[PDB]
């Protein structure tokens, strides 16, 4: 009735029995035949998606834990109760593809997986409909993040174009570094480049560990109100670092012309999509105006900034000043906590 | 009828059946034997524990693990743990009852066949299907596309997965898992007097750290921040009654996962195991990749680690790259709850190895109907 | 006779599956012979056989006297042995040519005896040549692909 | 100004001067307090009899080892002995002489710091270091790349050292040593019939060892040996005149060593201990460290240990790998040579720790230069 099933590494039937193969001898009787017990040995051992796509669908309608029917209604009715932002990214990439809707037309016995999708045929303009509530939810969760970046950036520069510090200091530096490099190629320069003041700790003194920076802290130690009130009007620039304008910028006029472009696709639909959803789309299209209106006033704001260090245009992107910026107050920071361990030690 | 699905893994083991939520019988993964004599002659005696009993019972025995990092090398000890899981805990007869099995991403070929010839003979199962850790985990985290850092008790993988299946050539592992970690708590923990060197004693010592043991977003502010104060310190209790305090040690342990220099390995830290399993794609498929990091096994359950690393990769990727770490509260049991969706479909019943099936083809039928 | 009996006893229990009626299988199968499991659970296919051949001792049983040595020649790869072989052969070789330019003192002293080491070796590398002959037709004795 | 070396060992202590070939001063490290009473008068007693003179009076004394496991807890007991060190076996004065020290590793970092904080205070030397016991044991040999194996009295533990520095995750470390060896010869002295309860019977049967005790090669065949025959007992006399016979006795108590679960210890032996230590270095330093097993310690002199331990590590290692033990004859005081050696260095200089930078970090110093 049954054996039990001893896997071997099946030797193929023309290769098996060649002169060089050892089988071949016991195919013919040339060796000691021996028999087993034959009696004893048998007593004591006796749907139209492809699955990529199917099986996606399953996975993704097994996160609701509600009936298929009950999904396609919240589909139809634009409910976003339990639907965010990522989920819908999976939707959209989760769509019937040109031969899916062709076997369906020519079409209980079709599976779950299929099932959804007559649903979803039956739902009007259901690409459209998904793409609409995307930007809306997405569009909120930009602007209260780009914004506080935005005044971040132009409150730094506003700080930095009315800082009294820099001026003292970038002026102390100047005339000691005509000083130190008399009778050479460098000093006796106007001015010099923001990047000056990251190099500052490159001279060492004697003691190898007292640097250009700690020596006129030092004399600045006498002088409490000079050169120490810098880093307290330093802090908005250094949190301005790593945050890039370019991105936030590209981000909001990314998603205003995906949503201009709906907009157009919403408007040609009937009047039930534009009584609850048209309005919608056009506050945030409003809510975006004050958003870029304030780039630009950075923009003037920063111009004034470029042309106040009076370095060239494009050499000086916004975040290159906040880089350095920050790692300047950084390590002013350190030679401060050096110079007080100095004098108490 | 109902499915059973069974995972196994190198610390516990998580079984139960298919359509729930939380595994019915997770105990660990240990089959001891005792190494003293036996007296009395009234009780009843057994040649060796299983599972729980084991555990109990751990002051008179020497637990061995059946499972080293994934592979199945006691072959003949797993079998007791299956029939233990299947008659005692679940206290299911495995007849006329399929059952599901998950087993580790770049399984050896010879595994593959052994397990499937133990159940169809040995335990007589109608159907059986076998599948992967990391393709259910990503599919009880709501997914179906995106990178598994599936790190348990025995290795820590790596596995980028596009629409359902695995990608083998950006698959990566690094031995840097809880286990590992245990072992290198207790050769730090001398450097306060305890010691700790019997398995029996491997087990206290791996509550330390899953109970006190955290991540610190800035090793130098950690280490500086015990050096100043002794607020980091904690107190826990042993079973026999003694008490033990240990202060930087805390974010020491996991810390390792970041520089595993520290327990001797000279590869890099799980952050840059993303970073550099992440290049072997596509281009246009990274930024779908990179906002799909999710978390799985147990060795991932620490206090601020979906945030640390999070930190790390920000540093390894590009500023205009978007990072989003999926760390879902029970990433503990994630790979069982993916298999349980799975046996659930109604569309899954084709990919089942049918009792007739196996009586043409043997146990080499699993890399077919797979 | 061993290799035939279980060749035998094999097509029977796969009689009617795309196992079975083989004229041979790879010499890893017998590593797989004690899995098979009868209804008492603790006596495998290669105890049933034995049951059997226990009858006939000089059959079957005599095998475990004639696998000691190739059971020994386990954890000895060759592929250390040869290459040790011939890596200090080169150097010997290179630092031949530098002790024959160096003055005569060293050559009287030192210039025989790495000849007399590097005549040693030949008869040991002309071994590895006879081994290779003899697995070779040990390789095609089995069957199995080169 | 000439320097001074001071290996403290749990059981002897060994003292000198740097550059001579053999210490000074050896005596075992125990303090002796009367317990009975002082019946006689006018006559000169002494409550604090310290190393060689709490030897010779031990049968009026109560011998207590101020040294556990390699771990100093009874400081006030240390401080009588290195007090009698400096001023009576040596007679030199301590604020005129820098001082070497040496200290195992994998040891409580609050060891340390009170070990400094002692010698810097209470004894006022201008320069003090500390030194690890295995690194100097193979400056003795005048290697610098080589695994140690330094069986000591308190702690046996394994360090393997390359190019003159220790690799900290590849030491490992036993509990088992030369006194515990001694008191599971007591256990089973009273087989035969000889009771010994006392501390000051402890020293008897730890002599009894030193001379009666060997390592057998085969420990099946010499249990059957000697049930077989009685050509293996020998003869020892008590200090009252009272002789005892040993017969697999004499084996059967170094072989503990290899054999851990006798005394119901769970590790395993020195020679899986070894060998377990080569794997977790580099596969490309392995060579270097197969080849140089450079035994130390006194417990490391049982007759028929070098050949046991290449027998025992040739079944583990590859076939074609090539095993050699350095056994050298002075393994007793290899930790004091290798100092000896080191501090007549001038290299050794311009890296004391000198009084003018201890009270900068505290006791904390001897960390930042250990
Ligand atoms: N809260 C926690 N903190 C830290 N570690 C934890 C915590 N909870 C569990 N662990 C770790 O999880 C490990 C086992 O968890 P898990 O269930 O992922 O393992 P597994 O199933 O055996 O793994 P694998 O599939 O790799 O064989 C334990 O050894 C422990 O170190
Ligand atoms: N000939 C010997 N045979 C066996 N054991 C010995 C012998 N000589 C010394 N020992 C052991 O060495 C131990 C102490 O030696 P040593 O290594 O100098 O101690 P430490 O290194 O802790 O100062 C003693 O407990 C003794 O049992
Ligand atoms: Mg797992
Ligand atoms: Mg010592």
């Amino acid at each position: 009735l049954r054996m039990k099933k001893l896997n071997w590494q099946k030797l193929p039937s023309n290769v098996a029995r060649e002169h060089n193969s050892m089988w071949a001898s016991l195919s013919s009787p040339d060796a000691e035949a021996v028999e087993p017990d034959f009696s004893s040995i048998e007593r004591l051992f006796s749907t139209f998606l492809d699955a990529k796509k199917s099986l996606n669908l399953n996975i993704f309608l097994k996160q609701f834990k509600c009936s298929n029917e009950e999904v396609a209604a919240m589909i139809r009715a634009g409910d976003t109760t339990k639907f965010d932002v990522e989920v819908l990214k999976q939707l959209l990439k989760l769509l019937p593809e040109k031969h899916e809707i062709e076997n369906l037309r020519a079409f209980a016995k079709l599976a779950s997986a299929d099932h959804f999708y007559l649903l979803l045929l039956a739902i009007p303009c259901y690409q459209l409909r998904i793409e609409c509530m995307l930007l809306c939810e997405g569009a909120a969760a930009v602007l209260d993040m780009v914004r506080p970046k935005a005044q971040l950036v132009l409150a730094a520069c506003e700080s930095l174009l009315t800082s009294r510090q820099l001026p003292i200091f970038c002026q102390l530096i100047l005339r000691i570094g005509n000083f130190l490099n008399y009778g050479s190629h460098t000093g006796d320069a106007d001015g010099f480049k923001i990047s000056t003041l990251l190099k500052l700790t490159e001279t060492k003194s004697q003691q190898n560990r007292v640097t250009l920076l700690h020596h006129v802290l030092e004399e600045a130690e006498k002088s409490h109100p000079d050169l120490l009130q810098l880093p307290r009007d330093l802090e908005q620039p250094s949190q301005a670092a790593g945050i890039n304008l370019e991105i936030i910028r590209s981000e909001a006029s990314s998603n205003l012309k995906k949503l201009l472009e709906t907009e157009r696709k919403v408007s040609a639909s009937v009047a039930e999509v534009q009584e609850q959803y048209t309005e919608r789309l056009q506050a945030s299209i409003s809510a975006f105006r004050a958003l870029d209106e304030l780039f630009e006033a950075i923009e003037q704001k920063q111009r004034e900034l470029a042309d106040y260090l009076c370095e060239d245009a494009q050499q000086l992107s916004l975040e290159d000043t906040f880089s350095t910026m920050k790692a300047f107050r950084d390590l002013f920071l350190r030679a401060l906590k050096e110079n007080k361990d100095r004098k108490e030690q | 009828t109902t499915a059973l699905v069974c995972d196994n893994g190198s610390g516990l083991v998580k079984a139960g059946f298919a359509g729930d939520d939380a595994p019915r019988a997770v105990f660990p993964s240990i089959v001891g034997r005792p190494r003293h004599q036996g007296v009395m002659v009234g009780m009843g005696q057994k040649d060796s524990y299983v599972g729980d009993e084991a555990q109990s019972k751990r002051g008179i025995l020497t637990l061995k693990y059946p499972i080293e990092h994934g592979i199945i090398t006691n072959w003949d000890d797993m079998e007791k743990i299956w029939h233990h899981t299947f008659y005692n805990e679940l206290r299911v007869a495995p007849e006329e009852h399929p059952t599901l099995l998950t087993e580790a991403p770049l399984n050896p070929k010879a595994n593959r066949e052994k397990m499937t010839q133990i159940m169809f003979e040995t335990f007589n199962v109608p159907a059986m299907y076998v599948a992967i850790q990391a393709v259910l985990s990503l599919y009880a985290s709501g997914r179906t596309t995106g990178i598994v850092l599936d790190s348990g008790d025995g290795v820590t993988h790596n596995v980028p997965i596009y629409e359902g299946y695995a990608l083998p050539h950006a698959i990566m592992r690094l031995d840097l898992a809880g286990r590992d970690l245990t072992d290198y708590l207790m050769k730090i923990l001398t450097e306060r007097g305890y010691s700790f060197v019997t398995t029996a004693e491997r087990e206290i010592v791996r509550d330390i750290k899953e109970k006190l043991c955290y991540v610190a977003l800035d090793f130098e502010n950690e280490m500086a921040t015990a050096a100043s104060s002794s607020s980091l310190e904690k107190s826990y209790e042993l079973p026999d009654g003694q008490v033990i305090t240990i202060g930087n040690e805390r974010f020491r342990c996991p810390e390792t996962l970041f520089q595993p220099s520290f327990i001797g390995m000279e590869s890099a830290g799980i952050h840059e195991t993303t970073y550099n399993s992440i290049m072997k794609c596509d281009i246009d498929i990274r930024k779908d990749l990179y906002a799909n990091n999710v978390m799985s096994g147990g060795t991932t359950m620490y206090p601020g680690i979906a945030d640390r690393m999070q930190k790390e990769i920000t540093a390894l990727a590009p500023s205009t790259m978007k990072i989003k770490i999926i760390a879902p509260p029970e990433r503990k049991y994630s790979v069982w709850i993916g298999g349980s969706i799975l046996a659930s479909l109604s569309t899954f019943q084709q990919m089942w190895i049918t009792k007739q099936e196996y009586d043409e083809a043997g146990p080499s039928i699993v890399h077919r109907k797979c």
